[PDB]
């Protein structure tokens, strides 16, 4: 629905937080091990 | 009934404008027979 | 000296007495400023109308004039490039200083170059509008016409073409008629802001100029556009617009005597147009090796086509971009009609990467909206039905772009291919993910040190279709797989997302390490 | 010699008009991406320096507007050399570290 | 007194966002600058900002009295003085590659016709 | 020293600037109802019934940076804005052009010319007397040395063969300075407003001519980049005033525009603190008078300078008064340092008289009769309202559309130049929805992110997308009865038509019909109603109490009064 200027800054922080995640996420998704030697 | 109307009203608009400039044409005749007359005779 | 003397001032015209050689548009100069052009003449006098205006000088009956025996031409100045001229060749506006050394003076109504000097149209232009650049393609020498209602982006869009020759070698000339102070300042500002003012000219008559001012404005253009064409450059015009340009022609001819004829335009209004445009194409070695392209502006009434000037110039330009007002209202935009619009020049106008790409697009979407309109009962044919309600939509995602957007040619190809493969089908109404595929394209085909020359491949070559595979297969599928898994969210469980990207090499590794580095959004190898 | 292929690759970008400027002249020790902030008009990058003749390293943002402006703050890499001017803005005011305008920068990868 | 400084702040903040997002004056718009042994030498090479950072005052000092413009005792100055000397294209205004007519390779050992007679 | 800050102000710059006086909140709450409703409408906020809403919009109003400048700068000695391009005006000359009337007709007068110190230019004007009175020929074309067509600016009865004529070879010229303000003239600056004709004080300037050293300083100007503030709901939600622009008020007749204009010229004079000018064109004696008498009754007849093209005057002079009108805005603004906001009613009018002026001196009619100078003369109108460093010159001009017909070539040219359309509907009207302003055939150029917010550009968005989607269920309500609709459909009808009565609006001039107080709504109150009413939050409040309101509090407060009131009674 219709959101007021400081919900839109909220939203954009949000956005970004979110997309730290994601980056966290990409590389728990690549389901990998220490190399051993 | 769109295409009727266009057609219609430009031959319309076309019929009015040459005759209102009929009036102007023929007020003018003597000034152009005048500029005739003084080319033909000229130099 | 001065030879001529002022008899009548009346209608806005000058009536010149005096014994003299008169010729058709031959300059009689006023003063050191002002000067007029013969309209019509005879063995002891001439009717002449103004170009100029002096606050200083009074004209007046009595006064003094010279007829320089000289046709009117066009003076070409080096400080032309990021300018407002006149059609005279005053600087309005300048960036940067003249010299005062006239580079050539060319005759307005130069005619146009016979048949033996031309050539095919067979190099794309580029518009940055991908519906345009695929769908109705553009070539190095096509006339193509913006037709549409008021205030639905035609200018807009001729803009959007002019900006995007930002790094093609392309010369941008913009001729104004009737148009107002505050939009040309306005153009000027833009062509400032997005990198292009340094290669383009604005030449201007404003809408309470003298009449034979905006009715000369086109041909000037014209006149410095083939200056430039005759020294090899490919040159952009664009009028803004040619119906402007008639009303001009129309009181210039009613003052000075002329019949009125069908619309109570002159009986030679489509002459006037034909011999404008028939100056541009594309022409041989031998007699320049450039090109002009015309983007001629017109305006319609409620949607009414079949206007006189909009269906005279229907007939002279190779195809026409029709802005519709009901997609404006809708919120479409940039606005244009697919279904009215026509592009005669075809993939001869496209390059061999961008027809193969955009191949049988047109057909699909006609077919779309064809089923859009008639879907009827709930009944559904088979699987086909929601591969066109999946395609057709991807297309119109496709279609919308924000304004003074520029998306190049080979972005726009890559995009319609992988659209043509399925790599689109995940797409659910989110903006963001077509902006970052752009982003993410453009960037790795403009600054990567191998997406530079695939995209020199791109453009020279044709390549067939299991290389196009190997080449999407191997560097920009991964890349765009993992720059959209590190901004949607809903991307991690989307169902088609996984179906279509499962087998992509991942490369969060290298790109993480790229981001690190201050690297923009798209190198994957280096920077060349 | 060295500097030779530093050369080809100079980027300068100059402003006509002068105001007072904050002269930044170093290398670019780290970069990060690009922020959209005002209603996703504008642009905005933080930006660490080591200054040349004293080694310091001082922490700046960088704002752009027009889209000259954002090309020209794309071509700053990590361990880039500049030699930048700087408009300071009146938003630095609740900032921790100032925010600056690029008025003109001389930039070589 | 009448106007805080926090609401002095604001208006600040809000006059330099009309200012940046709206421009009068085509002078505040970022621009892109374009880009016999012994005189050759003097008069094209080219030196990079890094290179002239290295430098010493003295080396700069002189390189300034070389190419005849003004000394000055700050390192900074002297570095973007010669930068913007450098820089600056005397001829090119980035508007001239436009007025370049274009070349076509030409015969560099030609047959000549018969003298005319 | 407050003997010398008081020094450099004149008594009258006293008065007006105790209008910015800080009011501290502790004083603001000792204030009673009918003080508090006296500051407002000194301040030009409107009328309010509850008290702290009006202390907080005081606080709002004050608390503003360009009001907390205008104080700060009123315990100052006074600066002076200095004029840089001022208007010059007319050269002092005689009368050195003399001749007669030769030949007669219908609004236009040949003139041949006996004794001439100079010859005759193009548009001079040559003045004759007769009985005492002073007639003005406008020169349209110079057959010869010694033989000009002339038509006439006011009047043509007594002009008869032989009358001697005069001309100092200037077009005409009017006398033009702040005195103008609070008086009626018309375009050739006849005194209109009272039988004894007090004259007005000013230099003489020539409205024709525009004063610039060369072509290219018409292009040193400043592009559009504000929106002006007119209090008006629907005018603020979805169709922003471009500030520097020009802004047309279309429909047929009875829609409603001049009591949108008179409202907007109130606006500005109390709420933006400015001057305004009114040019009428075709202007009926009757809503003339009127007019003036409204303007001299609601206070902002001092601020406003009335130029007045009457309707039964000669096409020549009512061609004028847009000129004239135009004139005094460019004064006002280059001299003084002035915004004007210039009114133009009507401009169908006054291309009107262009056409009757070209048909009269015996030139080829164009397409559908008009003017073949048509565009040019609209552009040569248009073109003089602009914004400089000076200040902004901002146009509200209303056009008369003949039978709904949008493709007449005088709306077409009138289109060219427009930066925002407002049309009326009679349909709207007749239900009693007022300003009766079409939201969704109307549009504005600055509904933009270049120039608003994103929340502005998403309500508009929502606003005119809900009320096409309510205009689109109202048919299928009607036809086959409100359960048709499905649950989602329901609830988007009762938004839309809760939406669509929220932006009828009081006005402070419609008092005389309605007899109800007008309001001035902000641009941040009208988006926190149209957001609370989008959310349905107010989904439980019956459809009349949204009529005529002012903010979205009050519709709440009469539902909650009205509910107390049933509960008491029973
Ligand atoms: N792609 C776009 N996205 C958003 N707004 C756009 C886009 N293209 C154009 N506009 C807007 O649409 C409006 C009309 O554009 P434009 O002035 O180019 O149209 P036009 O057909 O030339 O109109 P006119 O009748 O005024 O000459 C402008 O407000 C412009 O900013
Ligand atoms: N806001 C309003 N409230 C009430 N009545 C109005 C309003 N606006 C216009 N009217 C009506 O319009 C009539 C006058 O029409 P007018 O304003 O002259 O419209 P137009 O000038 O468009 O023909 C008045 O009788 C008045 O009742
Ligand atoms: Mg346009
Ligand atoms: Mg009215």
């Amino acid at each position: 629905i219709v959101k007021t200027e400081l919900e839109y800054v909220e939203e954009d922080s949000r956005l970004r937080k979110e997309k730290i995640e994601l980056i966290q996420k990409n590389y728990d998704n690549l389901n990998a091990k220490p190399l051993v030697g | 009934l769109i295409l009727k109307w266009n057609r219609a009203r430009k031959e319309e608009a076309t019929l009015q404008s040459t005759l209102l400039f009929s009036a102007f044409k023929v007020k003018n005749q003597k000034s152009t027979r005048d500029e005739i007359l003084r080319l033909s005779k000229g130099k | 000296m001065k030879n001529l003397k002022i008899t009548a001032i009346k209608d806005n015209l000058i009536f010149v007495e005096g014994e003299h050689q008169f010729s058709f548009l031959e300059i009689i100069k006023f003063s050191d400023k002002v000067e007029g052009v013969v309209l019509k003449a005879n063995d002891r006098s001439a009717i002449v109308a103004i170009l100029n205006e002096d606050k200083d000088l009074n004209l007046t009956v009595g006064s003094l004039a010279e007829a320089t025996g000289e046709l009117y031409k066009i003076p070409i100045y080096d400080n032309y490039l990021g300018s407002i001229i006149n059609v005279l060749g005053e600087s309005l506006v300048k960036q940067y200083e003249r010299t005062n050394v006239a580079l050539d003076k060319k005759y307005v109504f130069t005619e146009a170059q016979p048949i033996f000097t031309r050539s095919a149209v067979n190099e794309p232009l580029v518009t940055g509008i991908t519906v345009v650049d695929g769908v109705l393609p553009v070539g190095r020498g096509q006339k193509e016409l913006i037709i549409g209602d008021r205030g639905t982006g035609k200018t807009a869009i001729a803009l959007n073409a002019m900006l995007a020759q930002e790094n093609t070698d392309v010369i941008n000339i913009f001729i104004a008629i009737g148009k107002k102070r505050d939009e040309i300042v306005e153009i000027y500002g833009t062509f400032k802001k997005h990198n292009i003012l340094h290669k383009s000219i604005i030449v201007s008559a404003a809408s309470d100029d003298a009449v034979a001012a905006r009715y000369l404005a086109p041909y000037a253009g014209m006149a410095i556009a083939e200056f430039f064409q005759q020294i090899g450059k490919d040159v952009l015009v664009v009028m803004d617009d040619l119906t402007n340009h008639a009303d001009a022609y129309r009181e210039l001819s009613l003052l000075a005597g002329i019949a009125p004829a069908r619309e109570a335009y002159p009986g030679d209004i489509f002459y006037v147009h034909s011999s404008l445009l028939e100056r541009g194409g594309k022409y041989g070695p031998e007699f320049g090796g450039g090109s002009i392209t015309i983007l001629p502006i017109a305006q319609t009434l409620a949607g009414d086509i079949s206007g006189y000037i909009p269906t005279n110039l229907i007939s002279i330009t190779d195809g026409q971009i029709y802005t519709s007002a009901k997609l404006f209202n809708e919120g479409t935009r940039p606005a244009i009609d697919v279904n009215l619009s026509v592009s005669r020049l075809g993939s001869a106008a496209q390059s061999k990467f961008m027809a193969f790409a955009s191949s049988g697009l047109k057909k699909i979407y006609t077919e779309y909206k064809y089923l859009k309109r008639l879907s009827s009962f709930s009944s559904k044919i088979s699987n086909r039905d929601l591969e066109t309600l999946q395609k057709g939509k991807a297309f119109e995602s496709l279609i919308d772009q924000a304004e003074y957007e520029v998306i190049d040619y080979e972005t726009s190809a890559i995009l319609f291919l992988l659209l043509k493969k399925g790599f689109l089908n995940f797409y659910t109404e989110k903006t963001e993910a077509l902006k970052v595929i752009i982003g993410v394209i453009k960037v790795f085909l403009a600054k990567d040190v191998l997406g530079r020359k695939m995209r020199a491949i791109l453009v020279e070559h044709g390549i067939d279709s299991i290389v196009w595979n190997l080449y999407l297969n191997h560097m920009i599928l991964p890349l765009l797989k993992y720059h959209l898994l590190s901004e949607l969210q809903y991307l991690a469980t989307n169902r088609e997302f996984i179906k279509k990207f499962k087998d992509i090499r991942n490369d969060g590794r290298i790109l993480l390490a790229y981001e690190r580095k201050g690297y923009e959004r798209g190198i994957a190898y280096d920077y060349k | 010699n060295i500097f030779a292929n530093k050369i080809a690759n100079q980027k300068a970008y100059f402003k006509r008009d002068i105001k007072t400027v904050h002269t930044f002249l170093g290398r670019v020790n780290y970069i990060q991406r690009a922020s959209k902030f005002n209603d996703e008009k504008r642009v905005f990058r933080p930006l660490q320096i080591e200054l040349s003749g004293t080694n310091e390293i001082v922490d700046i943002y960088l704002e752009a507007t027009t889209y000259i402006s954002k090309k020209a703050l794309d071509e700053i890499r990590q361990n880039s050399y500049i030699f930048l001017e700087a408009k300071w803005l009146p938003e630095s005011n609740f900032l921790n570290n100032p925010l600056f305008e690029i008025q003109n920068i001389v930039i070589e990868n | 007194k009448i106007i805080s400084e926090e609401k002095e702040i604001l208006h600040l903040i809000e006059q330099s966002k009309r200012d940046r997002d709206f421009i009068d004056n085509f002078s505040k718009i970022l621009e892109e600058k374009n880009l016999e042994e012994i005189i050759h030498n003097l008069l094209f090479k080219l030196y990079s900002v890094e290179q002239l950072a290295l430098f010493t005052i003295d080396q700069l000092n002189a390189l300034l009295f070389a190419r005849g413009l003004g000394l000055e005792k700050n390192k900074v100055r002297a570095i973007k003085s010669l930068l913007t000397l450098q820089t600056s294209y005397e001829f090119m205004e980035k508007s001239q590659a436009a007025l370049l007519p274009k070349v076509s390779f030409n015969p560099t050992n030609p047959l000549k016709p018969i003298e005319e007679k | 020293d407050p003997e010398f800050v008081a020094s450099t102000y004149t008594e009258e710059e006293i008065i007006h600037n105790l209008l910015f006086k800080l009011y501290s909140v502790e004083q603001l709450a000792l204030f009673t109802i009918d003080q508090l409703n006296a500051l407002l409408f000194a301040r030009g906020l409107g009328l309010e019934k509850n008290k702290v809403r009006a202390i907080k919009s005081l606080l709002t109003l004050q608390t503003s940076y360009e009001f907390m400048e205008k104080s700060q700068a009123a315990l100052l000695p006074k600066v002076s804005f200095n004029p840089t391009n001022p208007l010059k005006p007319i050269e002092e000359k005689e009368f050195t052009i003399f001749g007669e009337i030769v030949e007669i007709r219908s609004q236009v007068y040949k003139i041949r010319i006996d004794k001439a110190e100079e010859e005759v230019l193009p548009k001079v004007i040559f003045y004759a007397d007769v009985n005492g009175k002073e007639i003005q020929l406008e020169v349209a074309d110079i057959f010869d040395k010694n033989l000009v067509s002339t038509f006439v600016l006011g009047n043509e009865t007594g002009l008869k063969i032989g009358t001697k004529v005069k001309s100092k070879n200037q077009s005409y010229a009017i006398k033009i300075s702040k005195r103008l303000l609070g008086r009626v003239i018309d375009p050739i600056g006849k005194i209109l407003d009272d039988s004894i004709a007090t004259p007005v004080h000013g230099n003489m300037y020539a409205p024709l001519e525009m004063q610039h050293d060369s072509e290219a300083t018409r292009y040193v100007v400043s592009p559009k980049n504000a929106i002006l503030e007119t209090g008006i709901k629907v005018i603020d939600v979805l169709l922003p005033i471009p500030k520097g622009g020009k802004t047309g008020l279309l429909g047929g007749a009875g829609v409603g525009k001049t009591v949108i204009v008179q409202e907007l010229i109130n606006a500005f004079i109390k709420f933006h603190d400015g001057v305004s000018v009114f040019a009428g064109i075709g202007e009926r004696i009757r809503e003339g008078h009127e007019l003036w008498k409204e303007a001299e009754a609601l206070g902002f007849l001092n601020k406003t300078a009335f130029i007045f093209g009457q309707m039964n005057e000669s096409p020549g002079l009512r061609f004028r008064s847009g000129i004239s009108g135009v004139k005094v805005a460019e004064y006002f603004r280059n001299n003084l340092g002035k915004s004007v906001l210039l009114f133009m009613d009507n401009i169908f009018r006054y291309v009107q008289a262009g056409s009757e002026i070209s048909s009269l001196l015996e030139k080829t009619p164009s397409a559908v009769g008009y003017q073949p100078t048509l565009f040019s003369e609209m552009g040569q109108l248009q073109e003089r309202i602009n914004s400089t460093k000076d200040g902004d010159i901002t146009s509200i001009q209303a056009m008369y559309i003949p039978a709904d017909d949008f493709t007449d070539p005088a709306a077409v040219a009138a289109f060219a130049h427009f930066d925002s359309t407002i049309i009326l509907s009679r349909q709207l009207a007749a239900e009693g929805v007022y300003p009766a302003i079409d939201p969704l055939e109307s549009n504005s150029k600055m509904l933009s992110i270049k120039y608003t917010s994103r929340e502005h550009l998403d309500i508009a968005k929502k606003t005119v997308q809900t009320l096409e989607k309510t205009k689109t269920l109202e048919d299928i309500i009607n036809i086959l009865g409100f359960d048709a609709l499905s649950e989602d459909d329901k609830k988007v009808v009762e938004v839309g038509r809760r939406l669509k009565w929220f932006l009828t609006q009081p006005f402070v001039v419609a008092e005389k019909f309605s007899g109800v107080p007008g309001k001035f709504v902000r641009l941040k109150d009208s988006l926190k109603g149209i957001k609370t009413i989008l959310d349905g939050d107010l989904n439980h409040i019956p459809v009349s109490y949204f009529s005529f309101v002012g903010v979205v509090e009050e519709i709440i407060e009469k539902f909650n009064l009205d509910a107390k009131k049933e509960a008491l009674k029973n």
